[PDB]
């Protein structure tokens, strides 16, 4: 299962349960919030 | 309102009537580098206004058949101020750069300026069995523009379609990107932060990234406009701190 | 020892396993991580994000810069017919498959979500115009006038000081996700550009105005089934 | 984990413009089809699996591929590591300038028994030596010289007919990420190798084979397979659209933005 | 477990002289960078893992390289029980006077099927026998000798095709640690085998084909992997400078001391 | 010199001749550096492939007790040349050497890496700096006292030095069974 | 023991085994300038390493003859690091100078050093009608040497006796003092703080001071004994703080 | 101080006045075996002064032109006292040597001795094909000198750049290592304990370790100083146990 | 992961999770304690 059997870190199973997602570093990197439902100026 | 803004880093200021909202690089802003992520154990010198400051760089004329211009940060700030003289008396530097492209254009200008900074924007050589010189690519004094078509040579492939990193440059937004549109915008902002895998890094061997301008719709402005559109980076440095002082590198 | 039966998978060199493998190096002190900005944990984050899309791909200008650019005028020729109009699919539509969303489309064979195409005028800003920008859902033959593009979903754009509208394709699929290479039974729609009005211009500005298309994907997009992408072809070693 | 479901809509008549947003801001925008359309309430059960670096680069590609053969230095496959070799893992570590990702080697090898006049005599099963010599250490110059004597450098010693080797390899970059666009010199000066050629130098893979020698010429090819698990992906990039040409520099020959159409409103069928 | 974290520092002028100190007392100044310099609070998340000796000597090393052929003396391999054959382990080792590890070997045996006029014969699987005989022990002298009836002595017994054959090692020293340098001679009269030769006799390892005869000439190559483990290291020594030149005694042609450099000031690049 | 005992002598004197001149220079990085690769630390270094940590050298003044002078060793970070003039290493890290009872002063490299860890390999990504050893004060000696003093350098590795990932040692090349 | 000192200055270090108690200039220990006391509204550039370190200048030969030495600061600290540049790159600056002069002699040396730190050092002219240029008392690269006696011409008076300020030599011991006698001392260290009226002011028209190194027993050595004698000044700013960046002055 | 120094191990005693602290052997102190560490059975012969004091053993004259010496202990010891009579007439024997090596040179000396205790030094023959006998090596009455270059014979490698172990010399401060430094250090002391794999093993057939001292700065005097600068090693076994009473072994 | 599958403790994974270190053994081998912020003489 999720046991992992090597004592290093780096011998394990790849991390494919994990879906962490932030694309506000991309879609949203203005400093000032730009929200939809308002002009954008 | 968001068109307006001020930033004040260091003795020199920017004040901007018509720009957007500045793109903070990659949503991080920049800091000092903080103990638990750094690798370096000299004293870090952290002038707050002296480097951190803007700088004005060479003003290019957006031409009608302009097809684009790229600056090496930090290797393009050399000889501008103490952040030049700071990067050659210091192995190694860390600094957060808010680039300012300033394009003032009238009403009547038509053209669109993607201000994208790129990291580590790897150019392609104009011939690809060989390398460019670092002339090629070094933006010291100024900005080293993209060819409309193919060039070949012992420089750096500079076809804007490609980008010269054989990317799509249309693509090149997935980078912190800033939209210079004359029809709303007359200046773009972006506050990139420290890129690199290392956490501090010799500011002439490698550019933290590439500020790359490249004019998707070309200037276009009838008879009476003024012809000389100026394409002008004012970039900041901001939280710029570096480690092993040694002999000034020339 | 203990009795261990070997499955018929055995001893297979699976490309997408999740097998735990012994360590090169045990014990190997990695560099400490540090937080680089911009930490991409997944790409449909690039998909998200804009991408200046080559909609007048027209052949020659592909080279060029004018590729991204869709040519509006103040001229009544050609009213009646589109600014530009290509497939939806992201997946084999020639305009969006070397997009952010495209490239990142190519390296799967399902797609599913929203795109959504950012178009900004990039013209005189005296240079006011209404554009009807319309997504006409597959079944039907691609718009050849605009009251068929209005009968699909569609958005006017007025120009103005925003200078940017979104033309947000709501997933109209029969199922949930469409496949990225062309296939009929999951073909997408048309997206197609047309003049809901004029791009009027003041005399002192040009009449040859410049638009820029920027397809994106919205929150809903996801892609289900990875390939090798059609596009990174390597004819030998390098 | 699911992505966000489409919320219901309706008619609207408001000063909110969803729609109408700024390029020019550089932020791209956050719109939802709700926003600019009327849309029913879906629940999107889709979600952003298989999508994730994590998962995109769990697809085991290739990234060397060799023939080192049996009875100079054609006896063993000799790679500088990097994935640039192959362009198909290449252009998906490319998507990133830095990926921290600590990366699982599982090498394929195929010996070929190459087309003589006498091939009449059976070589019991080839073990093979795949050995990893770090950056700057001892770099054999012949199938049985003393480097290939591993006191410090890991070696799978694969025997063929069994699985294939898999040794799952740490983050070793000096640097806090593997930096796969590098616009950088080698030397402070700004003169000697750009790219990625100079930060990542991740050492040399000799392969070769553990049997002295053959009968007859067998060359055996190594197809060297990168996983990257644990990846943590930092600044994403576009894909490649033109073909790689060096497998040392981002050097590229010019290439088309897209395939080109016949015209801007020529929409296929 | 981390290493010590540079602790942050500022300008002094004080009587401590942290950098003056004086090597004739024979103690390695304890200094810091924040000592001598003035440096920033560097959490270092960097840690001696890899540089214990336990995984320092965890990369497993070849020690013993010979041929025994299958169809007299060349019919199976005797190996005198010592790291000090090949070099590669062998100065890992002679880096501590006294280790105290269980050994870890991992024989990799590859058939060569030595070229002759006719090899057109298929020999089934190879099975091999990595026969242990203690010091003092019976030593075979013939492939088929009765010594090879291992009623007491340890045996793998491996299979060719299959899996790497390893069979860890206890520690089997007489004394409490393994001499790896012994300046001593055999005898109390001071007469007799030098080195570690003397303390070192940890037996013979016979390795022979089980089967017993082969059409055809059948060289197999056996490759014996020392993998040291619960290493207790106990005192520190620098490796050899020179290369080694017997593998029973430490004897040694003059070596430099390091690379010569065109003078004292020469400082490439 | 490596053959006999002065390859570790670093040779001082009390003479103007020379004054401006480093009594020595070579490369920080102890895995490639022909000064640092043969030692304990560098020894230890190129049975690695990266490295991390400060190195210190312990510089033993090995003369007269009445032999009193002042030294400037300098480690100078990468990115610019060699240090040339006791200007330029001065302007990067350096310790002033007053020799005296204490007779050993340690040169502390302050690990100025744009990495996490350096490769002990040579690459001039990952190259290290210089360290230079020059006169800040002549060597001056009683007339009773050799000139010709000598002094030893001691690297040794402080509590941040670390190595990441193993390989086997060039050094140690074997022609053939022993 | 009070003999032996360390002074960890930024990146470059000071080690002595004989060196009496550093003089503290005046007794106030160098420190930035408070906003009490501050009269420039810039922000004040502070690098706390990268400028405020020690900088070994030019060993001069402590000859038999030799009357004395003056070194001019902060001018003397000119194309010295970052802190020669951000004096260039800046209008005002501040600076708290540690300078250590090391005088490394035998047992068997008779000598003893004035070294001494005198705030506004106003030098004379060789003839008092006329003034004498910059570049005869700015110390830029060599020590400029004090005569034994009067010297004439367009230049300055170098006379020992009067210390080229008009004043008794032997009572410059008024000004921040310590002596290098060879007997007891060979490293001599004046932490002398920031001296001057303004809180802050330009690094290259006014020297915050001068250190004075006079020979008051000229250097006196049996034959046999080392007779190239060096008195090297590592001088060390403190605290160094600089408003009004500017371009760089030549 | 730590200058100053007594050791009054046994009868003997040694007093210094310049003498730096003395290295612990590896850091541990040396004591007698104890019964969980014990291999044999025989009741310990624990002579506390008979064999627990300074031998002082043959002083060899340091000249400019010595590469080294080394001294074989305990076979170096045979013929010193009741310990080398314990040695003769037991068969096991242990011991923790503190040795203490006296270079008194004057304050106008320059030399610098790596009196270092390597455990086990193995020494490499100068043919490599053969052996040397027992008597190259071995300590009984003179020290055997590394010669400063490579030698041949049925002898040992006494290439002093090699320390006759094919090792670096300038690395046998990996072992406890004292420097007697002219400057600073007349005598160097190290206590270094029992050090073998085996609890006990006999005092002929193996050398506990060797003392190799090593001249790393030749000894430099001007004309006129003592010529004859003597390198006296004065080793005092501690907690020495003997087990197996035998038949004396000559 | 750490479990022993055979009785003999020689016949176990090496031990490459045990960190400790004390360089005070060569580092700092003298009787005196000595101080780096103290003169050494
Ligand atoms: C056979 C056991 C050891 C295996 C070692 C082989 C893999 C070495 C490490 C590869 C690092 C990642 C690839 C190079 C860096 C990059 O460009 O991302
Ligand atoms: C095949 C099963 C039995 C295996 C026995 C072979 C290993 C014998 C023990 C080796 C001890 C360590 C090596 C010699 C001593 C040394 O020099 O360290």
């Amino acid at each position: 299962t999720n046991i992992n059997f090597y004592k290093d870190a780096a011998s394990s199973a790849s991390n494919r349960q994990e879906l962490q997602q932030d694309p506000g570093k991309f879609t949203d990197p203005v400093k000032d919030l730009m929200v939809k439902t308002l002009p954008a100026l | 309102s968001d068109r307006v803004r001020s930033m004040t880093l260091g003795n020199s200021t920017i004040t901007t009537q018509e720009s957007a909202n500045v793109v903070v690089g990659y949503g991080e802003w920049p800091s000092y580098l903080s103990d638990k992520e750094a690798t370096a154990e000299d004293q870090p010198t952290q002038p707050d206004v002296a480097t951190c400051r803007f700088y004005t760089l060479e003003s290019v004329q957006w031409e009608k058949s302009s097809p684009g211009w790229w600056w090496k940060f930090p290797e393009a700030l050399k000889n501008m101020g103490l952040f030049g003289q700071n990067m050659h008396y210091h192995y190694l530097g860390r600094a957060g750069y808010t680039i300012h492209v300033q394009c003032n254009a009238s009403k009547f200008h038509q053209g669109c300026l993607l201000v994208v900074c790129v990291p580590e924007a790897e150019m392609g050589c104009a011939d690809t069995s060989t390398t460019f010189p670092a002339t090629e690519l070094t933006t010291e004094e100024e900005p080293h523009v993209f060819t409309s078509d193919s060039i070949t040579g012992k420089k750096v492939q500079a076809a804007v379609c490609n980008a010269g990193m054989g990317v799509g440059v249309g693509n090149l937004t997935i980078f912190p990107h800033q939209w210079i549109n004359l029809r709303t915008n007359n200046s773009a902002t972006i506050v990139m932060p420290y890129i690199n895998s290392v956490p501090m890094d010799n500011m002439f061997r490698h550019y933290n990234f590439t500020l790359m301008i490249i004019p998707f719709a070309p200037l276009n402005f009838n008879e009476g406009a003024t012809a000389y559109v100026p394409v002008t980076v004012t970039i900041a440095p901001m939280y710029a701190e570096y480690n092993g002082l040694r002999l000034a590198s020339t | 020892g203990v009795p261990v039966l070997n499955t018929p998978g055995s001893t297979q060199f699976l490309t997408s396993d999740d097998f735990q493998s012994p360590s090169a190096m045990p014990q190997f002190d990695e560099t400490p991580e540090m937080h680089i900005p911009g930490e991409v944990r997944n790409l449909m984050e690039m998909a998200e994000v804009d991408s200046v899309v080559p909609v007048n791909n027209i052949t020659g200008k592909t080279k060029s810069m004018e590729a991204y650019q869709i040519a509006v005028g103040t001229g009544n020729t050609d009213k009646t017919k589109p600014i530009f109009s290509f497939q939806m699919d992201p997946g084999y539509s020639s305009v969006l498959k070397r997009t952010l969303l495209g490239e990142m489309l190519n390296y799967y064979a399902h797609w599913s979500g929203s795109v959504k195409l950012t178009f900004l005028f990039c013209g005189s800003a005296m240079a006011t115009g209404k554009l009807l920008i319309s997504y006409s859902p597959p079944g039907a033959s691609v718009p050849s006038s605009r009251k068929d593009a209005m009968l699909g979903t569609h958005i006017i754009w007025d120009i103005g000081l925003q200078s940017s509208c979104v033309l947000c394709v709501p997933w109209i699929s029969q199922s949930h996700y469409r496949m990225v290479q062309q296939d009929p039974y999951t073909s997408a729609g048309y997206i197609t550009c047309w003049y809901q009005t004029n791009i009027v211009v003041p005399p002192g500005a040009p009449t040859s105005c410049d638009v820029l298309c920027f397809a994106s994907a919205c929150n809903d997009f996801s892609v289900r089934l990875l390939r090798d992408t059609p596009f990174m072809a390597q004819p030998g070693k390098l | 984990r699911t992505v966000a479901n489409t919320q219901p809509s309706g008619p609207s008549n408001s000063k909110e413009i969803p729609a109408l947003t700024a390029v020019e801001t550089g932020h791209t925008s956050q719109v939802d089809p709700s926003d600019t359309l009327q849309t029913r309430h879906v629940v999107n059960f889709h979600s952003r699996s298989e999508s994730t670096v994590e998962n995109f680069m769990g697809r085991a590609a290739c990234v060397f591929m060799d023939q080192y053969k049996l009875n100079s230095t054609d006896n063993f496959a000799v790679w500088t590591i990097n994935v640039r070799e192959m362009a198909q893992l290449r252009r998906k570590c490319e998507l990133f300038t830095y990926m921290r990702f600590d990366i699982e080697m599982t090498m394929v090898i195929t010996s070929c028994q190459d087309q003589g006049t006498q091939l009449e005599q059976d070589m019991p099963v080839l073990t093979h030596q795949i050995m990893y010599v770090p950056p700057g250490g001892p770099i054999p110059a012949k199938v049985d010289s003393y480097e290939w004597q591993t006191s410090t450098n890991p070696s799978v010693f694969w025997t063929e007919g069994n699985a294939p080797a898999r040794m799952s390899i740490p983050f070793i970059s000096v640097g806090n990420a593997y930096s796969l666009f590098y616009d950088g010199w080698s030397h402070f000066t700004q003169d000697g190798t750009y790219g990625y050629t100079t930060l990542n130098a991740m050492g040399k893979l000799f392969v070769r084979h553990v049997n002295k020698s053959s009968p007859h010429q067998i060359t055996s090819t190594i197809r060297v397979y990168f996983k990257p698990k644990h990846i943590k992906a930092w600044v994403p990039r576009p894909p490649r659209l033109c073909p790689y040409i060096n497998k040392g520099d981002v050097n590229f020959v010019v290439t088309e933005v897209t395939d080109a159409r016949k015209s801007i409103t020529d929409t296929p069928h």
